[PDB]
């Protein structure tokens, strides 16, 4: 009558991390950084296409004006 | 659990939607500077008009007056 039977105990298995708290802290340190160097981009890339659309203005003025002198010079001229 | 899925949990979508704002600056960045870039091919044949004008008006005034 040596006939045994046995039960089981569980354990868990550490979940996954212990590596997502050494290289995650620094990866969102450089997002921030990245993110407040786009918004600084940003800043600066609409400001120097403001400064264009300004320069387009005074291309077109002094265009016109060269041509039109230059229309009516020769035409007193001859 | 405790510390290590809330750290996993938290850390994981904060940096996503970081990545996500990134991608969306990036998109209107590249559409506004094409903007930029076009704007400027737009300034050049202008500027190449008015020298090339200007050049051969000073020089056929100057001839013309020296010469009467």
């Amino acid at each position: 009558d040596m006939r045994n039977e046995l039960e089981e105990m569980q354990r868990r298995a550490d979940q996954l991390a212990d590596e997502s708290l050494e290289s995650t802290r620094r990866m969102l340190q450089l997002v921030e950084e990245s993110k407040d160097a786009g918004i600084r981009t940003l800043v600066m890339l609409d400001e120097q296409g403001e400064q264009l659309e300004r320069i387009e203005e005074g291309m077109d003025q002094i265009n016109k004006d060269m041509k039109e002198a230059e229309k009516n010079l020769t035409d007193l001229g001859k | 659990a405790l510390s290590e899925i809330e750290t996993r949990h938290s850390e994981i979508i904060k940096l996503e939607n970081s990545i996500r704002e990134l991608h969306d600056m990036f998109m209107d960045m590249a559409m506004l500077v094409e903007s930029q870039g076009e704007m400027i091919d737009r300034i050049e044949y202008n500027v190449e008009h008015a020298v090339d004008y200007v050049e051969r008006a000073v020089s056929d005034t100057k001839k013309a007056v020296k010469y009467q």
